[PDB]
């Protein structure tokens, strides 16, 4: 029967660092060094009613009443420097390998199963596919939310460190990068390459990935707010006394490779998660009832051995490079 | 009186829940016992207010 | 009138317990609670601690007692207009009278 | 039937930041670069009690009792340097666009009705109204709260940055053009038009806007306050030790267009909000009773296509540019 295995755990691949922001001119981009971060601080705001009432208080004086009392509320924002015109972003990403490997398994024939069915798949294709779509991401600047909305000019260059110093550079354009449509490239193809290596486990790959986005002098950046519990109601994720993005809000949209997600109506990459979950559209695609599920196609892959579409089998590698936790009590 | 029933991976975790409105709270915990919607979830009843009435891990009985 | 009878019984307490309070950080809103719990002058002071503290009467506690209560106690907005505001505000005046009137006594 | 979505947010579009301010002289109006900053101080302020007497007149005699025990405050104040005139503000805005674009929506029916009306109605007339509205904000000093009032000659100067260059200069007078009047002019149209490209999309747009007010020398600007949270009563905006005004007190002003509210216009524009609330009136305009409401209209635009006149139109368009959440 080789039931699934009550624990399974996979470690993720592909987890980048902290990215830090800083401030400078686009003309300097050549030379970056020494630039102090952006430091968050705290600014009164008055707010008012907005929430939509209910059709149960229609009186106007109530509303008139709230008026009277204003709803005090402390935020924090964080903004450029009084002379600066260019953010910089500054983030690294390694590359461990091994995203078939079972961090732990409870019986030892789905692991030996498991195995033997990613060896078959890689023998049979590459994942220079899943390596060609992460090149992308890393390329533009999809991982920025709104930062990279209403962006003038915005310059991506991903190194790589091998010994520790800047072996091979690369420099793209997120602009001229379509959004929603992937074009190949001879250094796409040359990045996909080593990624595909790192995963397989031909050796160490680094890759700093550094950003320059044209904003405006003393526009205010869109950093990663934080969870709470005047009280401050907004507390932007400050580390060092400067601005960054957190490693997994990074990680989470690096990963928007996927684009075979049923609907196929416009919405264009999806993060790879189960049940095709999103929050924005709030709308989960690839429910269970269908058979594109990832537990299901896993699972038939698995105990009756049926190899499904190439799609549906790159979106099944991608989670197990994701990594998570599987199986049930 | 009114139950708010949550589900969160680790018993310390802010999400929200349903309200019940049931009459005793061996009732709410049948309900989300029988609608469970996750296997490794832990059950957290909390009444109207932020106060916590119980919570019961995947593993574990209920505690209060 | 049980809630300012076991508010007195704190500074009771510590007025008799504690020798003296010197300076202290965050002055700005506690000035008014340091004279609640007044020492005496000590013998190596000067004789402008009193005589500042002689000519000041403690006005600020209640008013600092009665927003404390009425962040503490919460209220409905809608019910501003209704019959239980009134008694509410009533009963809070009367209580905060008496306990300004407690205190008047104090330094005078 | 189709409901909507108990959770919608739309993006704010047009969101500029926030506005340094220096001191120089009318002469020296051309070297605006370089001119020093107002740094805030403070200073002790002792001040009896003019709050009014209870509904119970107390006895004459508690009365003289405060004056012999007087209220010592300390607050903050900014005035211009020794020899300076003239106030100079300094503030950049940016056009995103896609303000009809939903940022997040939970059933894509109504997702895509509302981007089918919004394109209907931007096909059928463009935001050119809106962006003639902005454009005499802009040009006049209606961003200034107080420190407009008493100025004898104030000067706006809107630049256009393109690729980090001046694209298209322009230079406007507060004070010629009407406050409660709107205008037409060659370079107000030329503003529009611009903005009206930038909101649908046709380019990235950034405005540098700078104005000069003569006030006098050492007179006493009045900043944003900030929340009091040194037994500082008052606490006066500052930002790298120059003083500044807020974002949202700055996009307030230069968003107070809708002036079709159901009143008589009595009173100047007010800023497109929910429920038509102002803080200095106290009231709320556009009650919920009446029709003219912005969830009422968007409801029946929406679920019943009801087209409202062409004035709630563009009040509720102008809502969908400012940005909000709606539904529950």
């Amino acid at each position: 029967i080789l039931s699934t295995a009550s624990v399974l755990a996979f470690e993720r691949k592909l987890d980048p660092s902290d990215a830090l922001m800083s401030a400078g001119a686009w003309a300097q981009r050549d030379a970056s060094q020494e630039w102090p971060a952006v430091t968050v601080r705290e600014k009164s705001v008055r707010g008012t009613i907005s929430n939509r009432l209910k059709t149960k208080d229609r009186d106007p004086a109530k509303l008139d009443a709230s008026i009277q009392s204003p709803n005090l509320q402390t935020v924090d924002v964080a903004n450029l420097p009084s002379d600066a015109d260019t953010l910089k972003v500054r983030f690294t990403l390694r590359v461990l390998g091994g995203a078939g490997t079972p961090s732990a398994c409870n019986d030892a024939a789905y692991r030996d199963k498991l195995l033997q069915t990613v060896a078959t798949y890689v023998n049979d294709q590459g994942f220079a596919e899943l390596a060609r779509r992460y090149a992308h991401n890393l390329a533009n600047a999809r991982f920025l939310w709104r930062n990279r909305v209403g962006a003038e000019a915005v310059e991506v260059r991903i190194n790589h460190i091998r010994q520790g110093e800047v072996a091979r550079a690369w420099r793209f354009d997120a602009l001229a990068i379509g959004l929603r449509d992937f074009k190949a490239d001879a250094e796409l193809d040359a990045l996909a390459e080593l990624i595909a290596s790192g995963l397989s486990g031909s050796g160490h790959v680094l890759l700093e990935v550094v950003a320059f986005a044209r904003i405006g002098d003393g526009q205010e950046v869109f950093p990663s707010q934080e969870l709470i519990l005047g009280q401050k109601s907004k507390t932007l994720y400050s580390v060092r006394d400067a601005a960054a993005i957190h490693s997994q809000k990074i990680g989470n949209a690096l990963r928007t490779i996927d684009t075979w997600y049923p609907d196929e109506d416009g919405l264009g990459p999806i993060a790879v998660e189960p049940y095709g979950s999103v929050t924005s559209q709030g709308k989960a695609y690839r429910q269970p009832k269908q058979k594109l599920d990832f537990y299901t196609l896993l699972d038939n892959w698995v105990l009756r051995d049926e190899a499904p579409a190439v799609e549906q089998q790159h979106y099944v590698i991608a989670n197990l490079i994701r990594g998570g936790v599987f199986g049930e009590a | 009186s009114t139950y708010i029933i949550k589900e969160v991976q680790n018993i310390n975790s802010d999400r929200e829940g349903v309200k019940v409105e049931t009459t005793s709270l061996t009732s709410a915990k049948r309900i989300a016992s029988k609608n469970q919607f996750f296997h490794g979830t832990v059950l957290r009843i909390e009444s109207e207010s932020g106060n916590w009435l119980a919570y019961k891990e995947d593993g574990k009985r209920w505690i209060e | 009138a049980q809630i300012c009878d076991e508010a007195l019984q704190y500074a009771a307490r510590l007025r008799e317990l504690e020798p003296g309070w010197s300076a202290t950080p965050g002055c700005q809103l506690h000035d008014a609670e340091q004279l609640w719990l007044d020492p005496l002058r000590a013998q190596t002071d000067e004789t402008f601690l009193q005589r500042r503290l002689r000519g000041d009467w403690p006005a600020e506690v209640g008013n600092r007692f009665a927003n404390w209560l009425n962040r503490a106690v919460s209220s409905d907005s809608q019910i501003l207009g209704s019959p239980e505001a009134a008694q509410w505000s009533q009963e809070l005046s009367k209580e905060l009278t008496m306990f300004k009137e407690i205190l008047e006594d104090e330094r005078d």
